Formats: C-alpha cells, structure tokens, sequence
C-alpha cells in the first residue's frame, strides 16, 4: 500500500509539507524495524550528518525533491533484508511528472505509479520478459509492486533527484548506497545481483562473487538496450570484458532458474 | 524546463523528459563516434507521434551543457547531431 501507488489516488506529503522546518530527518521515513540494524550502522558513520544536512539545503533553496519522503525507502519498508532474493540497481530516479503534477519517481527503481506513463526503459524490461515467455502481453501500467513483494529489491543508487532534473544528487547519496550494498553482500548469502549498465556493474564490484550470483548486461535505456557494455570482470584478476546487450539476456529466467536450484520460490513476473 | 526547450528548438518537438543515464566518455564514443571530455547525461524523451526516442546529451549536473542530440527510430537506428 506504500508500493501499490496510483496517480489518480495520490496525496503523498510533499518534501516541504513533510519538513516545513527545513531540517531533514531520515530516521522518520524508515518504518520497518528489520532495517534498524543497518540504519544505526549508517547513522554511526561520518557522512549521515552531511547527508541530512546536504538534503536540508535542497529544501531551503527550494527544490522539489523526488520521490516524496514517505516513498523514499519504499522498497526497504516493504522488504526486510532477509527476505530479498534479488537486487536490481537503478542509477537516477525518474525526473519527470504526470501532467497532474504527480511525479514518476516512487521510491524504487524502474517503477512508476498506476495511471502514469510508462518510461521506455521499463517498456524494454517488458519486451524482454515477453521475448523469453515470462509474460504474454505488456501490462497497461508500470507499477512493479508485485515483484518487490516477492523479494525483488529494486533501488536507485541515487535515492533522490529534483523534479525535472537529473543526476543532481548522485554524489550526495554515494556513500550511503555503497554502505547498503556492502551490508547486503557481507551479511546475507545467496543473493542475486542484477547489474544493468556500467554503473550498476561498478557497484557490483563490491559484491563477493563467490557468495552471490551476478547477472550483467547493458542498461535498458533506449540508447543502451541493443548495445554491449565493456569493462572489467569481477575477479581478483580482472580482465577487460564485454557484456551482452540488455535485450539479449534472459534476465528473469536466469533469476528464476537460480532460485529454483537453491530450493527457493521463483518469482512470478507477469502483470 | 529549459532541457525540453533545447529539444523543441532543435526538432520542433514538445516533449517530456522521462528518464536519464550517466555515461562514461568511452561508452559515449562507441555510440556517438566523437568522444566527450567527461561524463554525459542522456536525457531521454519519447515522442509517440513519430514513434522515436529523442535523447538530448548534455554534460553532468549542474552545468547541463548541450553536446549532442540523438533521434532513434523503431528499428533502433540513430540519427546523431552534434551541438
């Protein structure tokens, strides 16, 4: 109900409606207790001061931060750490809004609220599922709530941006994301990391490649979908390697085949 | 939104930027031919009237200096314009 969002039933508090005192507290936006161990680690670190303060500056200035605060840790409040089966990193959240003014950004990577236009990179995800028979027809909407409930940890590495602006908070969110990723690879075992594009691939370099399964390809954005992607392998001895184009990889099949093999429930992808 | 204004100015299209990615100079080179001096943001819009992806390529935030414009058809063919 925090992940099943609809832009014809959208009255989530704005950032400023959330903190008219421009002092930003992030503690408050995290509801689920299983993330408390992880958070209080991050709270106990150098940057969380700067982070909250850097975020406050934005409010002051006064820039419309997206997603809205109740949506910020959407995926986390829905999914406890021990129940996530797959990590799928986005980079920037969606920058745009519905004509009503409802933002596309909804706290978890690649998803949009119900009755919101579907951005092409998500369309390309649907095309891929259809290609490999995990889906018969593309859904009318782009809300991925169903996947997240089944253990798909879908998060952007930049948790916020500014409405109709891109990339503006990638670096202020950098430390926090590496700490989240470290936390997942250190303290849990058979996770599936999906690296779509160079940057997700870079983040998955911190993943222990013998605890966890990694799927790697180009990013589903229109300019990348059909192209390969080149960087270093994950090993102790990295070689320069080309990874396959997004549309050529059975991502969700590979996810499920692995899950089955470890006696876990596969994820139902169709919508 | 100046970013869609640039797109309008170049193409006559009035469009909504729906998504972005940040690309390393070397990734750019493989798609565009010319190699940028630094990271570029790909600002992606869709135009259903012609069924093409319209992508404006700029420098990183906050400068957003236009560098190139790509118009891509249904088949994935790129028309590349330098800015």
């Amino acid at each position: 109900e925090y992940i099943l969002i609809d832009a014809n039933n959208y009255h989530f508090k704005s950032w400023i409606e959330c903190f008219p005192d421009c002092k930003v507290n992030l503690k408050l936006l995290l509801f689920r207790p299983e993330w408390f161990d992880f958070f209080k680690y991050v709270e106990s670190k150098t940057y969380f001061p700067q982070l909250e303060s850097k975020l406050s500056s934005y409010l002051e200035k006064r820039q419309r931060i997206v997603p809205y605060p109740e949506l910020l840790f959407n995926t986390m409040n829905v999914l406890p750490p021990g129940k996530i089966k797959v990590v799928i990193l986005g980079q920037d959240p969606y920058p745009g809004s519905c004509i009503s003014g409802v933002p596309y950004a909804m706290g978890c990577s690649f998803s949009v609220p119900l009755n919101c236009p579907v951005p092409k990179s998500l369309a390309n995800i649907y095309t891929n599922l259809i290609k490999f028979n995990h889906m018969r027809k593309a859904p009318k909407h782009g809300c991925l709530a169903s996947w997240i409930l089944q253990g798909t940890f879908m998060i952007n590495s930049a948790f916020t941006t500014v409405l109709n602006e891109s990339g503006v908070h990638a670096r202020t969110w950098e430390s926090f994301t590496a700490d989240l990723i470290d936390y997942l690879t250190d303290n849990y075992d058979d996770l599936i990391f999906v690296a779509w594009g160079a940057h997700a691939h870079k983040l998955c370099q911190r993943v222990d490649p013998k605890k966890h399964y990694i799927i790697t390809s180009s990013h589903p954005s229109p300019l990348s979908v059909s192209n390969t992607m080149t960087s270093m392998s994950y090993g102790p001895n990295p070689k320069k390697v080309t990874y396959p184009s997004f549309n050529s990889v059975d991502h969700f099949g590979k996810i499920n085949e692995h899950l089955k093999s470890r006696n876990k429930k596969p994820i139902f992808w169709d919508l | 939104t100046n970013l869609s204004d640039i797109i309008e100015k170049e193409t006559g299209k009035q469009l909504v930027i729906q998504e972005s990615i940040l690309m390393l100079p070397e990734e750019v080179e493989e798609v565009i031919g010319n190699k940028p001096e630094s990271d570029i943001l790909v600002h992606t819009a869709y135009d259903e009237s012609t069924d093409e992806n319209v992508m404006l390529l700029t420098s990183d935030a906050p400068e957003y200096k236009p560098w190139a414009l790509v118009i891509q058809d249904s088949n994935g063919e790129n028309k590349i314009k330098m800015l």
